[PDB]
């Protein structure tokens, strides 16, 4: 017998202060008992488990469904934390095209790796005897159990350690490692490739790891994790959108998830109108109707999901390009490609939850997202094609109070173009009328007044019902904008209004703010000055709106 | 050669911080560096029984193309037990010139406590999750860890003992992987003395604190004042009255009586000139009751003034500034706001280290996502301060300009 190489065990401990699991074994039928006896007998013969004495005080429940099922949940609660690296999965758009590609699934993955002997006594379980008239048959694991917390991490590290020298000795191939699977790829001739695969599974066999001996059980196209991997292209598995005249919150969540999944290769997917209905969640049972916006959006989604679209694979020798389009209502869509009309992948971005916003900020955020995603998938930042003029971005970042930056990018003229809708003056305007504005409200009656006095003698005060100080302060400015010429100086003591306007929004959740914006857009020059309130500053008439 | 037992704080488990994505060149750099370090026993590969993780990335220091490895030990630092204390040299900030040296390599000689090594675990990530990350843990004292200078304090003392005995006029301070050397010599003599000290450290950044002081609140001096000028002046004085007790604005506000055009010139009354004068005299004096409390955090606020100009204030209690300044240095960041901000944060942190011997918590005028995306690309320091993000434009911007 050729001595199979030994796999060094991983030292495992329990969580501090805890002890091994001790759970009462469930009563099983005579049939189930016989089945488990046969199975565990065979396993014991194979060396996966071993009989133990009555000394072992720990026990884990076992069931039969024949296939056995050891419920390690309590042990999983008592087992230490392990380093999971499985967070994130390989994205098809990141894969570099190879002439030949092989998939190997290891058989008896966990049962091929030895368990730390000092930990084996915590994996003990008992098979109930017939009529329970004899002491139940006692067993413990000698290898990694299916369903245990530490099994994936240990198996993964073991596989990595085993694979390292082969990979080092074969730089002309690439090996991707994912759970119980290995994915090898090379640009070699098919014969050399099959040869190297045979060498690989031989090398794995040296450590006692079994691979498909026949023609490998999986050949292209590969269906994996919702993806379809083809020799020259990739896509997603076909979409399934349920149709019912009565939608629940859970169905909304599933639909949203599926649309999101479809959006990574299908361009133009929108999910806003359907996501707005997820307000007041945690109630999975409900009947929520659909608006015309939502219905048209979903119909348009079916329209896009009508015909199949494929993404290509990554080529490191060509540049990486990301192009962005504005879709409206805080929605953005983007394509990542290298050759025209051949997307590596697609995606979308939705604006955050805010009271005020503008297009430039949203485009910026979208750029950050695409940048991070691209660094994950391809390990580099793509060159950007943005629907914004160079001079627009220039003016923005040069005059913006916050620091901001966009990586290398160029202007692409595909409307609607992101633009700056208004620009406040930095100095007072000569020859322009000066509106001193003010507003005030009563906290109890919610009655207020908003208005202005100007240097030409123009005056106005409007009485308001159901309002606040902030609302009247905005309203005054709005009045001044309404009644002034194309150029106007405005004086306010409202740090609130000044804050809002200095944040530079182009759209708002407040109708009043939006109207103010609409006024600002129509203006040629606006200078907005601030003064302290109640400081006896003439012009600033707090007493005119407090009557 | 003898390991000193190091533990964590009572009731605190090791750091478990997600590694953020890295570009391919940084990954390759870290692969080479960590391979070489592994061949030197400085680090060792670890199994999955180690659940702890600390982020890691790659940078490029000043005047060097060589990639350097930086570990973000912030979480481990705050989870690492308090090491005890050497009183901060209050004369370091008073010295004419100070030079900063990198004594990080010296840490790689001293071995780290075995039982503590599992807490310094880090991961080199792979692109597109194609393979699991390469995991390491430190065997020697890691750079960036707060325990490293504390442990090496005795050694550093024994090493610098002859030099300190030689020049009693030269102040030597240490923070993290850096050694601050202050004196009053000449730049040439300074550089030669630095070569002397570095070759003294071999066989075993010109910074001038004097050219940096605290900044006063100034008021405009005009022959003619517009309504706008007086309004801004009144705003600034009202603001400053939160800091200075005797500031009054009634005689200046008295001038604004009536609804006048903003550009209209208003002559100052004698009472107004008097009031303005008294306000100047008041502002010329230092702030009342401003003390430093080593038990409290230092807070640093930064404002973007535009055209490469940035202002900053370090305080503990609002309106009680311990330091103020204006970084306007242009160094290959003309088109990049984030690079400028990053360099500003580094300089302010450095000054903070020189003055108080600890780092301030920053309030950055930048969106979290932007900063988080780009700040590592321009970072050149071995330490990393704490920060938070201000999303509302502060009115006090032009009052520091
Ligand atoms: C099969 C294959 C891979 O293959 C590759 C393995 C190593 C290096 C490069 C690879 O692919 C580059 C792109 N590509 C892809 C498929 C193909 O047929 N041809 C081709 O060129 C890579 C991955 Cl993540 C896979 C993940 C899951 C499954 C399954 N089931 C199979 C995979």
């Amino acid at each position: 017998m050729v001595p199979i190489s030994p796999i060094e065990t991983v030292p495992v401990k329990l969580k501090p202060g805890m002890d091994g699991p001790k759970v009462k074994q469930w009563p099983l039928t005579e049939e189930k008992i016989k089945a488990l006896v046969e199975i565990c007998t065979e396993m014991e013969k194979e060396g996966k488990i071993s009989k133990i004495g009555p000394e072992n005080p720990y026990n884990t429940p076992v069931f039969a469904i024949w296939r056995k099922l050891v419920d390690f949940r309590e042990l999983n609660k008592r087992t230490q934390d392990f380093w999971e690296v499985q967070l994130g999965i390989p994205h098809p758009a990141g894969l570099k095209k190879k002439k030949s590609v092989t998939v190997l699934d290891v058989g008896d993955a966990y049962f091929s790796v030895p368990l730390d002997e000092d930990f084996r006594k915590y994996t003990a379980f008992t098979i109930p005897s017939i009529n329970n008239e004899t002491p139940g048959i006692r067993y413990q694991y000698n290898v990694l159990p299916q369903g245990w917390k530490g099994s994936p991490a240990i198996f993964q590290s073991s596989m990595t350690k085993i694979l390292e020298p082969f990979a080092a000795q074969n730089p002309d191939i690439v090996i991707c490692q994912y759970m119980d699977d290995l994915y090898v790829g090379s640009d070699l001739e098919i014969g050399q490739h099959r040869t190297k695969i045979e060498e690989l599974r031989q090398h794995l066999l040296r450590w006692g790891l079994t691979t498909p001996d026949k023609k490998h059980q999986k050949e292209p196209p590969f269906l994996w994790m919702g993806y379809e991997l083809h020799p020259d292209k990739w896509t997603v598995q076909p979409i399934v959108l349920p149709e019912k005249d009565s939608w629940t919150v859970n169905d909304i969540q599933k639909l949203v998830g599926k649309l999101n999944w479809a959006s990574q290769i299908y361009p133009g997917i929108k999910v806003r109108q359907l996501s707005k209905l997820l307000r007041g969640t945690k109630a999975l049972t409900e009947v929520i109707p659909l608006t015309e916006e939502a219905e048209l959006e979903l119909a348009e989604n079916r329209e896009i999901l009508k015909e199949p679209v494929h993404g290509v694979y990554y080529d490191p020798s060509k540049d990486l390009i990301a192009e962005i389009q504005k879709q409206g209502q805080g929605q953005w869509t983007y394509q990542i490609y290298q050759e025209p009309f051949k997307n590596l992948k697609t995606g979308k971005y939705a604006r955050m939850r805010g009271a005020h916003t503008n297009d430039v900020k949203q485009l910026t955020e979208a750029v950050q997202k695409i940048t991070t995603e691209s660094i994950v998938i391809w390990g580099k930042t793509p060159k950007f094609k943005l629907p914004i003029q160079k001079e627009t971005w220039e003016t923005w970042w040069t005059e913006y109070w916050q620091a901001t930056w966009i990586p290398e990018w160029e202007f692409v003229n595909t409307p609607p173009l992101v633009k700056l809708w208004y620009q406040l003056e930095k100095e007072p305007i000569v020859g322009a009328e000066t509106f001193y504005v003010d507003g005030a409200a009563n906290r109890e009656t919610k009655l207020g007044k908003a208005g202005y006095v100007t240097n030409k003698g123009r005056q106005k005060v409007v009485p308001l019902t159901n309002t606040t100080n902030q609302k009247t302060e905005l309203q005054a400015i709005y009045l001044a904008l309404q009644d002034s010429g194309l150029e106007v100086n405005i004086v306010t003591d409202s740090q609130y209004a000044l804050g809002i306007i200095q944040a530079q929004p182009d759209k708002s959740e407040s109708e009043l703010v939006n109207q103010i914006i609409e006024q600002l857009i129509k203006k040629e020059k606006v200078y907005l000055a601030w003064v302290p309130a109640h400081k006896g500053i003439g012009g600033n008439e707090q007493v005119d709106k407090l009557v | 050669i003898e390991t000193v037992p190091v533990k964590l704080k009572p009731g605190m488990d090791g750091p478990k911080v997600k590694q953020w994505p890295l570009t391919e060149e940084k990954i390759k750099a870290l692969v080479e560096i960590c391979t070489e370090m592994e061949k030197e026993g400085k680090i060792s590969k670890i199994g999955p029984e180690n659940p702890y993780n600390t982020p890691v990335f790659a940078i490029k220091k000043k005047d060097s193309t060589k990639w350097r490895k930086l570990v973000d030990f912030r979480e481990l630092n705050k989870r690492t037990q308090d090491f005890w204390g050497i009183p901060h040299p209050a004369g370091l900030k008073k010295k004419k010139s100070v030079t900063v040296l990198d004594v990080g390599d010296a840490y790689f000689s001293v071995p780290l406590d075995e039982d503590f090594r599992k807490y310094t675990a880090f991961t080199i990530p792979s692109i597109n999750n194609e393979t699991p990350g390469i995991r390491y843990q430190y065997n020697v004292l890691p750079q960036g860890w707060k325990g490293s200078p504390a442990i090496f304090q005795s050694s550093m003392t024994k090493i610098l003992e002859p030099f300190k005995k030689q020049n009693p006029d030269i102040v030597i301070y240490q923070y993290m992987d850096d050694l601050y050397v202050g004196s009053d010599l000449e730049i040439g003599q300074h550089r030669t003395k630095i070569e002397e000290l570095r070759q003294h450290l071999l066989r075993w950044y010109e910074l001038h604190p004097d050219k940096w002081t605290v900044q006063p609140i100034v008021l405009p001096e005009k022959d003619s004042w517009t309504v706008n000028d007086i309004q801004k002046l009144v705003g600034k004085l009202n603001w400053a009255s939160q800091i200075y007790p005797g500031i009054k604005v009634r005689q200046l506000s008295k001038l604004l009586r009536g609804t006048k055009a903003l550009t209209e010139v208003i002559p100052l009354t004698e009472e107004a000139e008097l009031e303005l004068a008294e306000n100047r005299e008041i502002l010329k004096e230092p702030v009342h009751g401003v003390y430093y409390d080593p038990s409290k955090d230092l807070i640093a606020e930064i404002q973007k003034q535009g055209q490469g100009q940035w202002t900053y204030q370090i305080y503990q209690e609002p309106f009680k500034n311990l330091k103020t300044g204006k970084y306007a240095r242009m160094r290959g960041a003309h088109t990049n706001d984030v690079k400028q901000l990053t360099e500003a944060v580094q300089k302010i942190t450095t000054e903070s280290i020189v003055i108080w011997g600890k780092t301030p918590k920053f309030k950055l005028p930048i969106q979290k996502e932007t900063w988080e995306t780009w700040w590592t690309e321009y970072w050149q320091a071995t330490w990393i301060p704490e920060w938070e993000f201000v999303n509302t434009p502060p009115l006090v911007k032009l009052w520091y300009q």
